[PDB]
């Protein structure tokens, strides 16, 4: 299937984690094109700032065979 | 992932026509070649791992990339290159089942020269891995399937080179 | 299609191909000849086809081309006439590729709230599908008809 | 001997009374020296069972009586006339909205279920819609998500289960290490993340064949998230063959959600929805529900292995109320023993 | 407790009544026999296991 | 779950032998009657809305179930019972494929008894429902088909009883 | 079976059973004749195949038979054969069944761990399995041996 | 319980109409059918212990079942199974010549699953006994009568299963 | 990570041999410099808070930062920068415990300069803050452990800027 | 090294080092004089030991050395007993670093399914280490032996 290669940074609002946090702070990931629109809602609530977002595979106006 | 079959859907479909007999004719090809595509997987998966083990075993065994000082050395890096090449010999037996070489783009193609610049990968010993592993698929499969099979096999190496 | 659902079971699985799955590669690729007649034979006979399931869906459900209704007017029963042709065309997709993955990558994903939206009433497509069904298995040959038919009522069962 | 089921609560007392005071004998001879034997049966008739139409039935053991009629009662055995009248007066027990056979044994792998069919001891509660469920929180008692909501990201030292998260750098993250490096330390981090990872979707270890070792490798460089990840081994088609497959809907369900998240379904608004989704799109879409939950990304983030945060009170007295593992003070006056006064007086 | 009207039990499958009278011949006796035993013990012991 | 050919299997396995002639006759039962299960299957999937519209029409619409103060009185009790026909129509389609009732006893009937009477669900309303789909099933399609689904259904209905 | 694995990826996307899944199933159904003779053939020689196949392996793999050995003794050449005649009932089982989970199920999930535990060469009792389908392949015709192959050809990508 | 004429009356009943077109003639098959039923349930009744002997020989003896750590190992075990054959067949009988199974939904199959299931009794076996059964009795009495007995033979098996 | 041990390891795994003299003398030398490098470390565990805090009033208090409109306005965001002063005065105390700087390397300094790029933290301003900080602990442990603290806390400002 | 375990530890901690973890690297430091003089006896003494374990390995086990084995021949018994001393040279680096995981991360990670792929008997690997660290106890004295055989049982129960 289709895969975005995303890169976003996300703060802490809440708390003052202790622990080490940039590998969750600051990111590049592989999410699936089913679960892209609930992943970077989920990171864009939360209030992060993406930036950057390419297509790591397939390619654009696929009509069949893209999974 | 894009094979003949669903190529010649996509064709049709990026001018919403119907299929016509041009398509009907590579379509007719593909029909034709899968019998001999369904020996050699078979033939591929029958001999899987002693196909990796011996080319492993004349290729690069008891040579400088696997003793100290080279990148096969430890055992971890041992391991990951037969995962590796385990991995390229069943996505381009993929490739030769679909006909196409898309999933080789779509799954293994993807971010894996630069992933190899960064690790030091040596491009020219896993080329000549990738060959050992072509001629010993074509003394095995067949002539014209281990030619057949080796079209994916050097499009891959290529892409990787 | 077929071979790319097996080749993207197996990369899930992270395996080879099965036997199941090989023999399975095998006979299609054999049986393709007779799915690339029952292609040109739809090709061929596409228009009389959805003409007459059209005509028979109207005269079955006439709150379609009643006023009021969803296709009110002689432009629109034309464009549920070329949706009735962009389904013809995606069975005759899902019968060349053996797979209903290409009626899914095109033309299943999201046509309830499409035609929610539309207003379109999905079970009467549905119905439309059904009139396409019968009178292309009145058409063509039996033991093809029931070939077609498989994929043609896989469609209908997503449709309703 | 009487031909129907026990009638009361007071009933059921004093008939339990009599056989713990007498036995057997005492126990029959009360009940055939009743008013109701010599009533319905005389001295010389065969006792017969009455049944829905022999006389009028009560509402009270309905079910009970139901089930005593039929020839399988001397398979259940657990008691389900003096059960249901205690339950019948106190309050909801804790158990699960669609019944006592859908809580799991809380235990480190398998998902064991109480059967209906071998050894019958279904008890069924009405729960209506928005009845949550009392669940023990594993760390600190303040820290329960019910009074504390903003407590749901704090880990439980000492008092829970062990953390498991991307706190240590992944090999091979950055080009520092301008190659060789045979001896880079931080890989048994990672891979002790991975394990923990592969046990806490399937509770204990697997075997060689079954690792995805694609989602490792990408895990190992970077690609995906440890959420991602952990989608990926609940997505993965070993987990259906184990626990989707074999069991009920529902059973799946509410052992997906503790394995997924460490805690069982609060009640019916939780165990709709995932029923919904499971019966809409799938058993895929169930998984990806739970992980993209909100209660999920506030738990647990993109780097942290779920782990078991909440308890059943049944299960909880399963591990803490045998012979050992349970402290003095649990249910018991604890006297403080001291070294007397006349010999405190004798020591010199 | 409670009233059941006199239409109910006229059709919901009356159980069979045995009472042992002193002077019944032997193939009643034995049926009222093996009516009791199969309301003590909710099946046939003296014909399954003797 | 099993089917009746791992049933034959697993049977065999148990027992510690190979199959005899026996198990060879019941394979060839299995065999035989494959064909009417998957065209049935097939008509199935078809009419798989349709079979519970009119079976729910035909029993339930216009009673006290759907009267206010019934359990399908509100439209989330109409969608959870039209979720439930939907449910069995689908499970016994899958144990009219496999030739055997053990799929309905490890997902269905386990504990849905006692889910049902911790519902407050009629079983008798819903075994009324089980029986319309009974009838609208062996009416669409066919005769023995219509045999091998009333078995299922009423195998639901029994677990449910 | 195949049935089976299809049902379940069916109830996985809670879905009914595509066409292709049914196509799949009645070739099955049709073609099991086949390996309904494949394993009639099997468990008519079963003793040969296991006779033939130790031989060949006592004589390819000595060490296996020599002192320090895992197979060494007469009761461990007596455990050998047994299990070479439970991996050839097996076979017998997935070429009835059509699909290889029940060989899976049975004696492919934990065998490294089962057969490391035993201190059991892995890759001698793959030429064990692959000499077996030798034996098997030379009293079988071409196509039934070539459709039969491919279960032992399982068997050897999990054990190997 | 209830038969195929309680079926009748009960479905008129609620339609509120007459016995119309079909509830007359499954009425007059079921009339038509009763002699011959009848004549059946004479035969099984006579022969009633030659059945149960022939399917243990058949289907049971000689095997892991009946040697020790089997389900039928100690005299109580095999008295109790011979009372369970004779109880299906019995029942068999009954569902036969009432023309439908609600007797045997009722007083076989409402407890015959957790009875087993508590007790530990094969379910396999139970249904290879019932088998062995319905052969025995298709031999005895007849094939027309045979298939007759055998659909609600193979209910009861359904409701093992 | 590697530290000076591991670092004698890996020359020696390149080179595939055993220890020689020179490697000897280096872990001779490591361990001679093992006493002071725990008790340095000892001294910033027992000191952490208190260094931070006189770095932070030397360096950045009473300033723009500080100032509404500056960086350190919000008390979130100065609770952030402790945190920061504390990850790095510890990985700084791990450094000069291993001998090496590859903790830095692969942990601290693998994405920091650009997540400061993106929120908005003065590089130049931290710089200033992280030579405070070695202002502190070198007036602290003294001159002798403190020039291998400097080197660790200025290789962190060259790797930061 | 257990000071890089200690740092590694108090990072996954989110703490500074423990007193106790630094009087651990303090004892290390002062034991390092003997932790580097068993190393050197090791490393001048490398050779015998390495010959008559696997001499008592090949007398134990000698199916290995069997023809149709995996160490049979010249090249075969050169190439196992090199792999035995570059095993030996492990356990060199692992007690002077004081700690099992580089020995744990430069030879025995991916060893299982290095010698699954090499065919090598994993359990005749387990009894060679075992026999080395029965040749080292009794070159070395009673508490040398003790300190040095948490390594070598470090790598058996890795092995196996
Ligand atoms: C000599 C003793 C008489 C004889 C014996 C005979 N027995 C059978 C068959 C069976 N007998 C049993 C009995 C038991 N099995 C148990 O485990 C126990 C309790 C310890 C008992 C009492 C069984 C089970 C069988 C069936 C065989 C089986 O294992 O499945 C036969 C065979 C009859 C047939 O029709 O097969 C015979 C011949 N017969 C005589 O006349 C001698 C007096
Ligand atoms: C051969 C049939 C298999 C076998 C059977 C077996 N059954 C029992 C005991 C019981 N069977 C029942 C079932 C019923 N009682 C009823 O009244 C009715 C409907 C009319 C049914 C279906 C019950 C209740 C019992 C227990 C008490 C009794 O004997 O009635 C046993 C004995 C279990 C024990 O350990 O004592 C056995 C062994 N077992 C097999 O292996 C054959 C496949
Ligand atoms: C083998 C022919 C030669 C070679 C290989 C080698 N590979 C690795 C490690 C990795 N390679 C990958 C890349 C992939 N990910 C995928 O999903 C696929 C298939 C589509 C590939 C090819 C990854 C992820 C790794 C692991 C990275 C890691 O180190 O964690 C190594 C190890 C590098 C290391 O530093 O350990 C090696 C050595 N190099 C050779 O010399 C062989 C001739
Ligand atoms: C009348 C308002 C509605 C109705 C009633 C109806 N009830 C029955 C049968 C039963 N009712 C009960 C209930 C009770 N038993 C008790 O002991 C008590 C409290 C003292 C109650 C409330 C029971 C147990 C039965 C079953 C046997 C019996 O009559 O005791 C029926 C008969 C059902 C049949 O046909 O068998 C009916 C019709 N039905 C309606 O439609 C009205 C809304
Ligand atoms: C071995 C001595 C005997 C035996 C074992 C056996 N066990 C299983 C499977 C399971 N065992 C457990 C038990 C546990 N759950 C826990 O939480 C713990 C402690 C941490 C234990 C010990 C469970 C849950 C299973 C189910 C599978 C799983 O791993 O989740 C089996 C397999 C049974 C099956 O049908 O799969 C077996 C055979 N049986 C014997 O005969 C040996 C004497
Ligand atoms: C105080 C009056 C007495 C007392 C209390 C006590 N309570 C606990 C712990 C728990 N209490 C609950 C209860 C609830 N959870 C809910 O969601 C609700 C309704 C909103 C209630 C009422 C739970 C679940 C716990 C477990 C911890 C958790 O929060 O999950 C304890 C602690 C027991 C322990 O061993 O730590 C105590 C001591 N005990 C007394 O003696 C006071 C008289
Ligand atoms: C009228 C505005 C439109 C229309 C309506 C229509 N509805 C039905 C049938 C049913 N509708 C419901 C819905 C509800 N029942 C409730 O109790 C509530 C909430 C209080 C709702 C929303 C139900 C249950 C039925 C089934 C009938 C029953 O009560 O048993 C029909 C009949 C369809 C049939 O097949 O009989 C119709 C025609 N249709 C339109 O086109 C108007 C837009
Ligand atoms: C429809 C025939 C009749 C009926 C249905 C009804 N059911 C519910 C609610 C639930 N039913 C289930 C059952 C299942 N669990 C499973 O795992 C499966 C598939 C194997 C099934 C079928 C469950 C879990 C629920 C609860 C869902 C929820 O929590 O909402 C309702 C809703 C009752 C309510 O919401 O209070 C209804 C109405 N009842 C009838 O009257 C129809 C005749
Ligand atoms: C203090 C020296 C200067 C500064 C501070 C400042 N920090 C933040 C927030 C973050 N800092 C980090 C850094 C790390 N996380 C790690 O895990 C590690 C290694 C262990 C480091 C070095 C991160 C990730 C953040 C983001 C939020 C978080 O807590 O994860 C801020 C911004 C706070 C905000 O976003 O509102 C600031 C301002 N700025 C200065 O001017 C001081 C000189
Ligand atoms: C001797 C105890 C056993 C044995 C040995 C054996 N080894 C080989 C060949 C190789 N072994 C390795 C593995 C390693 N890589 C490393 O870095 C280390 C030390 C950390 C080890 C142990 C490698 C890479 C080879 C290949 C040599 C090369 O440099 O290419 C063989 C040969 C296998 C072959 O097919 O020729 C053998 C036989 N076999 C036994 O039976 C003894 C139990």
């Amino acid at each position: 299937m289709r895969m975005f290669r995303i890169t976003a940074c996300v703060p802490s609002q809440t708390r003052i984690r202790t622990q080490r946090e940039l590998q969750n702070t600051y990111f590049t990931k592989l999410v699936p094109y089913d679960n892209w629109f609930r992943e970077q809602q989920r990171i864009m609530k939360m209030g992060g700032k993406i930036v950057k977002v390419e297509l790591a595979t397939g390619r654009p106006g696929t009509n069949a065979g893209l999974a | 992932m894009q094979d003949a079959i669903t190529a010649v859907i996509n064709s049709a479909d990026v001018q919403g026509k119907y299929l016509d007999g041009a398509a009907m004719d590579k379509l007719k090809s593909y029909f034709a070649s899968g019998e001999l595509r369904v020996r050699a997987a078979s033939v591929i998966s029958a001999n899987a791992a002693t196909i990796v083990k011996e080319a492993v075993a004349k290729s690069l065994l008891y040579s400088d990339v696997t003793r100290p000082g080279g990148n096969m050395y430890t055992t971890r890096r041992y391991a990951a290159c037969i995962r590796d090449l385990d991995y390229y010999l069943r996505y381009a037996t993929y490739a030769m089942l679909a006909g196409d070489a898309s999933i080789l783009d779509e799954r293994v193609l993807n971010g894996l020269k630069e992933t190899y610049n960064s690790l030091g990968v040596p491009i020219s010993s896993t080329v000549q891995a990738i060959q050992a592993i072509k001629e010993v698929t074509a003394s095995l499969v067949g002539a014209d399937a281990g030619k057949e099979m080796g079209v994916y096999l050097d499009y891959i190496c290529s892409g990787l080179s | 299609s077929i071979v790319t659902k097996s080749i993207v079971n197996a990369d899930a699985e992270a395996r080879y191909l099965s036997p199941g799955e090989l023999d399975r590669i095998k006979a299609f690729v054999t049986g393709g000849a007779a799915r690339l007649r029952i292609a040109e034979t739809l090709t061929g006979s596409r228009e009389t086809i959805v003409k007459q399931a059209g005509d028979r869906l109207f005269q079955k459900r006439p709150d379609i081309v009643s006023p009021g209704g969803n296709a009110y007017g002689e432009e629109m029963t034309a464009t549920c006439l070329r949706d009735m042709d962009y389904y013809l065309r995606l069975v005759t997709y899902g019968v060349v590729s053996g797979d209903v993955t290409p009626i899914e990558e095109i033309g299943l994903v999201g046509v309830r709230e499409m035609y929610r939206s539309l207003g379109t009433p999905i079970e009467a497509v549905a119905q439309s599908v059904r009139e396409m069904k019968e009178v292309a298995s009145g058409l063509m040959s039996s033991d093809d008809a029931a070939e077609a038919s498989a994929y043609f009522d896989f469609v209908i069962g997503k449709m309703s | 001997i009487l031909g129907r089921g026990p009638s009361s609560r007071e009933e059921v007392q004093k008939y339990f009374s009599i056989v713990s005071s007498g036995g057997l004998p005492a126990l029959v001879d009360a009940l055939v020296d009743s008013q109701e034997y010599a009533d319905y049966f005389g001295e010389e008739t065969v006792p017969y069972l009455r049944g829905l139409g022999v006389e009028a039935q009560e509402c009270r053991n309905w079910g009970m009586q139901q089930d005593l009629f039929s020839y399988s009662a001397p398979f259940r055995k657990v008691p389900q006339f003096i059960t249901t009248f205690a339950q019948y007066d106190r309050p909801l027990p804790d158990q699960h909205v669609y019944g006592s056979g859908n809580d799991p044994l809380e235990i480190q792998f398998g998902a064991i279920f109480p059967k209906e069919t071998r050894n019958p001891s279904k008890r069924p509660a009405p729960f209506n819609k928005d009845t949550k469920r009392i669940l023990i929180h594993r760390g600190p008692a303040v820290n329960n998500q019910v009074g504390n909501p903003s407590a749901v990201g704090e880990f439980p030292g000492s008092l829970g289960a062990k953390v498991f998260r991307l706190n240590g750098g992944l090999p091979g993250a950055k080009v520092g290490k301008n190659t060789g490096t045979s001896v880079k330390f931080g890989e048994s981090s990672t891979q002790a993340l991975i394990r923990a990872a592969y046990r806490q979707v399937f509770g204990r270890d697997l075997y060689e064949g079954q690792r995805l070792s694609v989602a490792e490798i990408q895990l190992e460089n970077g690609d995906i998230s440890v959420r991602e990840f952990i989608k990926r081994l609940a997505k993965s088609e070993l987990f259906l063959k184990l626990y989707w497959a074999p069991h009920y809907v529902c059973k799946a369900i509410e052992y997906m959600h503790r394995r997924l998240l460490g805690r069982p379904t609060y009640g019916r608004q939780e165990m709709n929805q995932y029923f919904d989704i499971a019966s809409k799109q799938g058993f895929y879409a169930v998984v990806e529900a739970m992980i993209d939950s909100k209660e999920y990304s506030d738990a647990f983030g993109e780097d942290t292995v779920p782990y078991e945060r909440y308890l059943t009170p049944g299960g909880l007295q399963m591990r803490s109320a045998r012979v050992g593992s349970l402290r003095e003070d649990i249910g018991q006056r604890v006297d403080k023993e001291v070294t007397p006064r006349f010999v405190e007086l004798g020591q010199v | 407790g409670l009233e059941l009207p006199q239409s109910y039990f006229n059709a919901a499958a009356k159980r069979q009544k045995y009472a042992m009278k002193p002077g019944l011949s032997a193939l009643e006796k034995n049926a009222v026999i093996k009516a009791a035993y199969r309301q003590i013990f909710e099946r046939d012991i003296t014909k399954a296991y003797s």
